This record gives C-alpha cells, structure tokens and sequence, in this order.
C-alpha cells in the first residue's frame, strides 16, 4: 500500500545501513534520477536522515 | 602547513649574528674607526 | 571513519574532549583530531610530510 | 627602559605581527565558498557528480 497524493508515507530511516543496492542498475525502475548527489556514489555516502 | 605554507630558516642563525654584532663592538672598542 | 575522508598521520591524542564532541577542529577551521567511532580514542592528525 | 616599557620593541613586534596576519587570512578564505556549494572540495568530490 503506497499512498494517493494527498498525504504520504514519511517514514524516517535512521541508525542503519544504508545499502543502496545500486537500485539504479537494477532496472526495475522507469526513473532513477538524483540532483544533490551522484547516483553511483551514494553507497559512500553518509546522511544523518 | 596543511595548505602548502612552508616557512624558510635564515641563512645567518641567531648565533651568526650574535659574532658579527661581537666582532663590530670589539672593533668600536679597541681600534676606534680604523 | 564517518566522514572527514583525508590522509595524516593518526597519532594518541591528549585532548580531552567532552563526551557529547565527537570531532575537533584548529584556528584554521581544519581537523584537529577526530574520536575514534569505536573505543572512543582520540586521535590526533598529522598531515604527511 | 626596555624591560619595562614594552612598547619600547613595538616596530619589530609589529612587523611579526603583520606577517603573521597576511598568512593567517590566508589561511581564512581558503574556507569561504566562493561562490560554491561548499568550501570543502572533498565535499564537492564526494557527493556532486
């Protein structure tokens, strides 16, 4: 269950591994796209959130 | 230094110095102007 | 570590940080030392001659 | 007079100091963006593709 766009699903990710699973080669996707980042470097990445 | 700031010696030492402030005292004092 | 990817030379520290710190910077707004994530030491850093 | 007048030396403690500061601001812009999204070029190089 994903939400209709007038509310959403906000879940806060935190304290964990962040494996990306270079989800942007898996191909499953139609659209994969990043602006304040690199695709491919995100799994060097470290976020607070 | 962390950027590329290197700070050179001087070719004549403190103690150089020291020896030819020495040797013009010793001059002004024993031989005048001569 | 967590960040703050660099090269120096990483040595015992003797500052004493205060527990919540983590990290640690000089007058030139570099990194001084940084708090090893596990154990807790801290470490100084050196940049290599 | 020299010993207690410390002002006597001021000509020399002021060329070390002027020297001191050209370096020292120097040292400051090489933090300011410029510009940039950040100052810290490895931040640049770690995350912006």
């Amino acid at each position: 269950r994903f939400a209709s766009v007038y509310a959403w699903n906000r879940k806060r990710i935190s304290n964990c591994v962040a494996d990306y699973s270079v989800l942007y080669n898996s191909a499953s996707f139609s659209t994969f796209k990043c602006y304040g980042v690199c695709p491919t470097k995100l799994n060097d990445l470290c976020f607070t959130n | 230094k962390f950027n590329g700031l290197t700070v050179l010696p001087p070719l004549l030492t403190d103690e150089m110095i020291a020896q030819y402030t020495s040797a013009l005292l010793a001059g002004t004092i024993t031989s005048g102007w001569t | 570590f967590n960040g703050l990817t660099g090269t120096g030379v990483l040595t015992e520290s003797n500052k004493k940080f205060l527990p919540f710190q983590q990290f640690g910077r000089d007058i030139a707004d570099t990194t001084d030392a940084v708090r090893d994530p596990q154990t807790l030491e801290i470490l100084d850093i050196t940049p290599c001659s | 007079s020299l010993s207690s007048t410390p002002s006597a030396l001021g000509k020399l403690q002021d060329v070390v100091n002027q020297n001191a500061q050209a370096l020292n601001t120097l040292v400051k812009q090489l933090s300011s963006n410029f510009g940039a999204i950040s100052s810290v070029l490895n931040d640049i190089l770690s995350r912006l593709c």
